[PDB]
């Protein structure tokens, strides 16, 4: 969120703030390295994201 | 990684870096536990006892 002083919009926004057009290709690379081991699972955020 | 190390966002800085004049070396004890994509795009040179 705002108030984590980590402030990330994630990598995908990072992306996008290095591309600066809507319109890009990106690369999510190595998909299968995606664990539940008690640090939350982010595949279930790539769920929104693709 | 040399995609990102010719644009290298340091985000407390939020400025980018070219790092590729910036010469690394990484070096390690076992080739178990260095993570997966640290390892396929580095140049392994294997130093024996």
């Amino acid at each position: 969120r705002r108030t984590y002083i980590g402030a990330l919009p994630g990598k995908i926004i990072q992306g996008m703030k290095q591309v600066g057009v809507v319109n890009p290709v990106f690369l999510l690379d190595e998909i299968d390295k995606l664990s539940s081991d008690w640090r939350g699972d982010p595949a279930a955020a790539l769920l929104e994201v693709l | 990684d040399p995609e990102q190390n010719h644009t290298f966002t340091d985000h407390y800085l939020d400025v980018p870096y070219d790092l590729s004049k910036v010469f690394f070396i990484t070096t390690a004890n076992t080739l178990s536990t260095i993570p997966r994509p640290l390892l396929d795009r580095m140049e392994v040179i294997e130093i024996p006892g």
